[PDB]
């Protein structure tokens, strides 16, 4: 009885596809390319008859991958054609990167052949599963809310106990923060609130009331306490803001063009010369 | 072989707001066990006995498809199960009409799987941030147990073998299962998992100066989770508890010294420079700001390693307290955020192997000689400075 037991028992299912032309069309599917056996319409897929529902399940579990890939294209894709904050085209090039990666990561997988069946392409892809989903999950409001809470939001979980979360948010964290230190930088240098679109805690009001009130009175500048994120101290804040009215008191009435300037311009390489380190005590020091 | 005319698609879920952070978002397949598709087939056909090979093949195909948490054609998913219920339990039904060799030796695979599925739910479960840190980098670990050795053991293992070897007997199955001692393994995470469930479900139950002259009251309070002092409290219980298996112990340790890194980080980093930094509120003291004058202190005594009850562990304690506070105290005179290393001659390490110091003996050594540390550098900053 030296025969194979597979062999034993696949001819007793007779209407079913050779797996090897399963592993054909999964192959295709997984960027989420409609084919012969799975016409994706944009939002779904028709899983056919002669299926078991052995296959259909891990037919779901790989499938996740396409239709996450799907979702994310289609993100990508509403947003390259629209005008936003800068912080938000971070995001849409981080995951535009990471589409990237894992198209390479599964074209190679397709090329260099060592997929066999179905569950060594699960095993093979279950860790993009996860930084796909990861990825899905942490920009489920990009179309509604401010880059700032973003911001905070990865601030927070740059501490998660997790690995994986751990290098995804600390990436992510990195880019937007050095963006959010040329905000910085361009505050304490020149004093602008230029393209901010209200992701910056101190802004600028033209209001009625007092229509005098950026003439003689007062200088329209503010500080709204809520609205300083968690990696920055109070007092600092308070200092930033003192720092950014002085400059402005400085140069419009008091005319110190040239201290001001010479100030501006050392204090300018002080900072552009430490944005490696984003936000840190060395800064707090300047 | 035939067709239910079953409208299997696959798309993914519209709700998004109570699926936890690392939870699937594609919709579950369609359920067999009740709407069957494409066969409804007895094997009373083909229960011959001289069948019975042939049989058990089939039987194979099931189970060699269970142990990866999907259900086999020839096993029914019990009434209870619902996929819509996140917390539903785990019992499903296998045909006592064929020979026992289908159903006695099978129990203990879908046991198996059973809990295979619910350290993945578990891997998901513990992914939320309210849980700390701890549980949630414990989570990294039990991910990686599936993905590294369950599956690229097994399943590649066992289909290799059932695609080439001729004849591959359910017995050599149990011999390769416990010749790579997977199982035990896995039941120490899943034993662990019920202690844990045990003090979740025990906080969930009942809701309801003198001598060292330290300016320190206790803050006692507790909360609906265990947090990484209880966690491990627990890791050591169970390596005390199953002191002699050489396999068992190493792994446990090697849990032990992944889990708690940067929790050494900080406890190190506390010690060295009295800076505590929880953002999720797990480390043993906290802070006041809920000026800086009055810092008064406070012991949250649920994440204590020890039942801190007796003299010795106050001692400890206290010693812990008072070191950080010193330091502390001399960075705010200084105006120095940090303790530069050659201030003095004692050299203090991080706790690169926290499996033995906590185990005692070496402990107290180390919070004495950054007591020492300490003690020196506070009496030369305010006998010479």
């Amino acid at each position: 009885s030296s025969v194979t037991l597979r062999q034993l028992s696949n001819p007793y299912y007779v209407n079913t596809i050779p797996e090897e032309d399963i592993l054909k069309y999964v192959s295709y599917t997984l960027l989420a390319t409609t084919s012969a056996l799975f016409p994706f319409d944009h939002e779904q897929i028709q899983i056919p008859s002669k299926i078991p529902n052995f296959e259909s399940g891990l037919l779901h579990l790989i499938f996740e991958a396409g239709l996450l890939y799907q979702s994310l294209g289609y993100k990508v894709e509403k947003f390259r054609m629209l005008n936003i904050s800068p912080m938000k085209k971070a995001l849409i090039i981080e995951i535009s990167e990471e589409l990237q990666n894992y198209t390479a990561f599964v074209n190679n997988l397709v090329s260099s052949g060592t997929v066999v069946s179905l569950k060594s392409l699960y095993r093979e892809i279950y860790e993009n599963i996860i930084r796909l989903r990861i990825y899905c999950r942490f920009t489920e409001h990009l179309e509604e809310l401010s880059g700032d809470t973003f911001l905070i939001e990865l601030n927070i979980f740059k501490s998660h106990g997790d690995l994986t979360i751990r290098k995804i948010a600390t990436n992510l964290f990195n880019s937007m923060i050095s963006l959010y230190y040329e905000y910085l930088m361009n505050w304490l240098t020149k004093g602008l609130l230029r393209a901010t679109y209200g992701e910056f805690f101190i802004a600028e009001n033209t209001d009625t009331n007092g229509t005098d009130d950026d003439f003689i009175y007062h200088i329209p500048i503010e500080f709204n306490q809520e609205r300083v994120p968690a990696f920055i101290p109070k007092e600092l804040a308070y200092k930033i803001f003192m720092i950014g009215k002085s400059y402005i008191f400085l140069e419009k009435y008091c005319k110190e063009v040239q201290w001001t300037n010479e100030f501006s311009k050392k204090y300018h390489v002080l900072y552009q010369s430490n944005s490696y380190r984003g936000i840190s005590t060395n800064f707090f020091e300047i | 072989m035939e067709i239910k005319e079953v409208d299997d698609r696959a798309e993914l879920l519209r709700y998004t707001n109570n699926i936890p952070l690392l939870g699937k978002l594609v919709n579950h397949q369609p359920l067999w066990s009740t709407n069957p598709k494409l066969k409804s087939f007895s094997l009373e056909k083909i229960s011959a006995p001289d069948q019975r090979r042939v049989q058990e093949a089939l039987v194979v195909k099931d189970l060699l498809n269970v142990l990866i948490g999907l259900e086999g054609t020839y096993i029914r998913y019990f009434n209870d199960y619902e996929p819509s219920d996140p917390e539903t339990p785990i019992e499903f039904k296998i045909a006592k009409k064929m020979d026992p060799s289908f159903k006695t030796f099978s129990r203990r695979i879908v046991r198996y799987g059973k809990q295979y599925m619910i350290l993945t739910r578990a891997y998901e479960k513990w992914s939320d941030t309210s849980f700390g840190m701890v549980l949630q980098r414990f989570a990294y670990e039990i991910r990686r147990f599936l993905e590294d050795v369950y599956l690229k053991t097994l399943v590649e293992r066992l289909e290799r073998d059932f695609n080439k070897v001729p004849n591959f007997s359910i017995r050599e199955l149990e011999q390769i299962i416990n010749e790579t001692e997977v199982n035990k393994q896995m039941e120490l995470l899943y034993n662990i998992y019920e202690e844990i469930f045990r003090e979740i479900e025990e906080r969930r139950t009942n809701q309801s100066s003198l001598h060292l002259r330290l300016m320190v009251a206790f803050d006692t309070t507790v909360y609906p989770v265990p947090k990484g002092g209880a966690i491990l409290k627990i890791f050591q219980q169970k390596i005390l508890e199953n002191l002699g298996d050489r396999s068992s112990v190493m792994f446990l340790k090697k849990l032990l010294n992944n889990i708690s890194q940067d929790y050494c980080t900080m406890l190190y980093e506390w010690l060295t420079q009295g800076i505590l930094n929880d953002p999720y509120q797990e480390f043993m003291t906290y802070d006041d700001l809920e000026r800086a004058w009055d810092t008064q202190y406070f012991i949250r005594k649920d994440v204590l390693l020890r039942d801190c009850d007796s003299e010795e562990d106050k001692n400890l304690l206290f010693k812990m307290l008072r070191t950080g506070i010193l330091l502390k105290v001399v960075r705010a005179s200084l105006q120095i955020p940090t303790i530069p290393s050659n201030s003095s001659d004692i050299t203090i390490q991080e706790i690169n192997d926290f499996a033995d110091l906590m185990e005692g003996s070496n402990l107290e050594l180390y919070v004495d000689k950054c007591y020492s540390r300490a003690n020196e550098i506070f009496l030369k900053l305010f006998f010479q400075g």
